[PDB]
Order: C-alpha cells, then structure tokens, then sequence
C-alpha cells in the first residue's frame, strides 16, 4: 500500500499542476522592485544576479535573459516551455519561481536563493563523493524524476551544475531551459555531452527514458570524481556513449555497479525507469534498500554535508563574474514571440 | 589513474548545453 498513497499524492499533484499550467502566472513583479548586488553565475543563454526584494528584503536569484539573443539562439519554443513548466510545478526538490515579468529588452525570472552553491563545485572540491553521499542525493532525484514524468514532462539537462545545495543539505534542481511538456516522442538535440542518452546522438526519437540515463550518469560522477565519457571534445564524448562499453571504478560496489548497467541501458526495452515496473525497478533496487523514501520526500534524513550560513545574501559558494549593467530600451523587442511571457 | 586522466582533461570546468 505504499503504492497506492504515491499514486494518490500523484494525482492530486496532476490536479494542482494542471490549474498553473492552463492558467500561467504572468507579470508578477517589477525590475525596479529588486536591488541588483551581483553576478553570481552565467550560462550561454543570459546571466543571474543574487537580488534584494525591496519590500520585503528576501534575497533572490533573478535570470535575465535577453529577447534579440533568445531569438538569435532559436530558443523560443525552449524558453516558453521553460517558464510555463516552472511557474505550474511544486516539489521540495524544484527550485521555486517566485516571480516573472519582461520589459522592452529582457525576460526576468527570479526564484529562491541558495547561498550554499552547486553540487559541481563541492564534487570538483572534494573529488568524490562516498557511495551513501552519493545515494543521498540520488534519491532526491529518483523522487523527482517520478513527479516530473508524471505531469508527462521530460527534464533533459541532468548534471551537477543544475542542482543546488540548500540550508539543509538538500538539493533542488534548479534550470528548466530543456524541459518540455509531450506525450510520445519528442526529437530535439538538446542536453549535456557527457549525460547525453544514444538515442539522443543517435537523432533517434525519443522520451523520459533519457532522463533516467542521465541520473546513471550523475549517480556515477559523483560516485566516481569523473564521467563514464569524458573526452576532450564532444565528437569522443559520443562515440564513447554509443560504443556500449562503460568501466567502473574498482571501488564501486557490486550493487552500485549493477544499477548503473541497468540506468546507462543502450537497449530501451532494458533501461530501468522505461520497463512495466516503472521508477520501481530503481526504488527497489539493492543500491537502494536502505534509503527511506518517504523520510527523503520529508527532509528527515540527516544530510551528509551541510554547507556553512554566512547570511542570507552572502556570495562566497558563488565564483566572480564581470559585472556588465541591465540596458533595456526604449523600444520593445520581440513582442510577439514572448505574448506569452 | 583515470582519475588523474579527467582533472588534467579540458573538460573539468562547467559544461554547457548543446546547441540547435
Ligand atoms: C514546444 C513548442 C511550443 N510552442 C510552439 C512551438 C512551435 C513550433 C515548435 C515547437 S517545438 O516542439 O519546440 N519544436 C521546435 C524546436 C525543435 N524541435 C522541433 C519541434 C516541432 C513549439
Ligand atoms: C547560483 C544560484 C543561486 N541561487 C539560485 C539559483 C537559481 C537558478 C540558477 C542559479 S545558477 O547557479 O546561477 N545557475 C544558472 C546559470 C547557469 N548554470 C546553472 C545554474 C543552475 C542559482
């Protein structure tokens, strides 16, 4: 009966995701009511600025992403998605949206702040991490993958650097720019080189299916200190991926090992989370027997490492980047692409 | 070490999404 109270929390959730969804929130807040303090990370799609929220000095993480270069870079489609996705969900593992708006230049979305930092820079740090570390934070992502697939979305960008270290010890996941909403197969090539699944590479059709071969790969870098393909450019990364072949690490124990060649499947009617049994061939796997899910789901297991408070606005888990200044300008751009918005 | 082999690599740094 375990069984029967995940698939009732599922439905209800459904219920809830449903009514965001078909009705987005939209224009919920203002550029001139944050305080900018600083840069505190980038991708190749725009730039995030720890903010201050005036009216109530909670701190924040605000994405700027700029119109002309969105359209540019052809990721309409992919940002709409993006923040619709965001906007409905609801899960103690997903980064919250609390605001978005857009002006003339810019699209704006500010979620909670996690001074603690990225998972990547704790695993580069300390190199690896210990198998139950590891499992830890795997098991937030098994939870979250089921929530997610639910709502018949797929996540597609799986890797360390998109999941963040809260005050606890938790992670949330924390940048939808891939994710989509679709029954069936879907075709983009989109994603992470190294997390990429073979059907993927393969320009192959494809569904949530890729999202489990990612966490086989998350579950083995952060096991391990490296990725199962790495290579010094993308082209090597693939032709490692489609090869079949993967070598674990001597240290691996047996359970883990048997996991991963079940999660990084090139067979898709092998691949564990795509069989009749669902997430349930993970959940009940041996590498897993003594992680409590629903204990994880609570927060009530005690979190293998916790990252140091230095206050709420502190920035010190964060690296330096070149401070540029917002522009926006006096005539809208690209209004219509993002009506939406 | 393959460990030794991923550190002195060009890809240790953050990896960026795919394009198009
Ligand atoms: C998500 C989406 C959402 N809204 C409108 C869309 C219009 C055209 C294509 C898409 S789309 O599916 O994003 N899309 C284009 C990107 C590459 N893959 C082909 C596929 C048809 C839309
Ligand atoms: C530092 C940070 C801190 N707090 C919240 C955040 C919410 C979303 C993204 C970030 S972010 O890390 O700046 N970020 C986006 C930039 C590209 N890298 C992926 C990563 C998830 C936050």
């Amino acid at each position: 009966s375990e069984q029967e109270s995940v698939k009732e929390f599922l439905a209800k959730a459904k219920e809830d995701f449903l009514k965001k969804w078909e009705n987005p929130a939209q224009n919920t807040a203002h550029l001139d009511q944050f305080e900018r303090i600083k840069t505190i990370g980038t991708g190749s799609f725009g730039r995030v600025m720890l903010v201050k929220h005036m009216e109530t000095g909670n701190h924040y993480a605000m994405k700027i992403l700029d119109k002309q270069k969105v359209v540019k870079l052809k990721q309409i489609e992919h940002t709409l998605n993006e923040k619709r996705i965001l906007q409905a969900v609801n899960f103690p593992f997903l980064v919250k949206l609390e605001f978005s708006f857009k002006d003339n230049s810019n699209l704006y979305m500010v979620m909670e702040y996690m001074p603690g930092g990225d998972m990547f820079s704790h695993l580069r740090r300390i190199g690896r991490f210990s198998e139950p570390h590891a499992r830890f934070y795997a098991a937030q992502i098994v939870l979250t993958f089921e929530y997610l697939h639910s709502l018949d979305l797929i996540y597609r960008d799986l890797k360390p650097e998109n999941l963040l270290i809260d005050q606890q010890g938790y992670i949330k996941v924390a940048d939808f720019g891939f994710a989509k909403r679709v029954k069936g197969r879907t075709w983009t090539l989109c994603g992470t080189p190294e997390y990429l699944a073979p059907e993927i590479i393969l320009s192959k059709g494809y569904n949530k299916a890729v999202d489990w071969w990612a966490l086989g790969v998350l579950i083995y870098e952060m096991a391990a200190g490296y990725p199962p393909f790495f290579a010094d450019q993308p082209i090597q990364i693939y032709e490692k991926i489609v090869s079949g072949k993967v070598r674990f690490p001597s240290h691996f124990s047996s359970d883990l090992k048997d996991l991963l060649r079940n999660l990084l499947q090139v067979d898709l009617t092998k691949r564990f989370g795509n069989l009749k049994n669902g997430v349930n061939d993970i959940k009940n796997h041996k590498w897993f027997a003594t992680t409590d899910w629903i204990a994880i789901y609570q927060r009530k297991v005690e979190a293998p490492f916790i990252p140091k408070f230095k206050g709420p606005g502190d920035t010190s888990n964060f690296d330096d980047y070149e401070e540029e200044e917002i522009r926006v300008s006096i005539n809208e751009k690209c209004g219509k692409e993002f009506s939406e918005f | 070490t393959t460990y030794a082999d991923f550190i002195a690599s060009g890809r240790t740094g953050r990896r960026n999404a795919i394009h198009d």
